[PDB]
């Protein structure tokens, strides 16, 4: 994991992976989005990651 | 009514009215609609 | 049959109103879009 001033992107294309399928576990501490509601990301479709 | 149990010392805000989370959308909802109080307070000595 | 303007412009009035009562269902009025089904698509309903 880098650092906060060199942090690192990665972009994800081509590829329909259940979102709460990962997010179904746990091991986490802060889950919060904004403009969309993490329990209807199954239903939308995204141009990039 | 009093809705008495245990959970685990992260899931207290899982609690709340209107929310998404493992505990709250498979084990205790509360309507969006809620009016009342939440009392919450810690147990690994009992 | 080479004058109409009193009755041309009740009638342009009236179009012109209603062109933009419609032309308003495309405005925000501060929200993140003007249609319903990406409200209820990219939101919880609290």
């Amino acid at each position: 994991f880098a650092s906060v001033y060199a942090w690192n992107r990665k972009r994800i294309s081509n590829c329909v992976a259940d979102y709460s399928v990962l997010y179904n576990s746990a091991s986490f501490s802060t889950f919060k989005c904004y403009g969309v509601s993490p329990t209807k990301l199954n239903d939308l479709c995204f141009t990039n990651v | 009514y009093a809705d008495s149990f245990v959970i685990r010392g992260d899931e207290v805000r899982q609690i709340a009215p209107g929310q998404t989370g493992k505990i709250a959308d498979y084990n205790y909802k509360l309507p969006d609609d809620f009016t009342g109080c939440v009392i919450a307070w810690n147990s690994n000595n009992l | 049959s080479s004058a109409l303007g009193k009755l041309q412009d009740v009638v342009n009035q009236n179009a012109q109103a209603l062109n933009t009562l419609v032309k308003q269902l495309s405005s925000n009025f501060g929200a993140i879009s003007s249609v319903l089904n990406d409200i209820l698509s990219r939101l919880d309903p609290p």
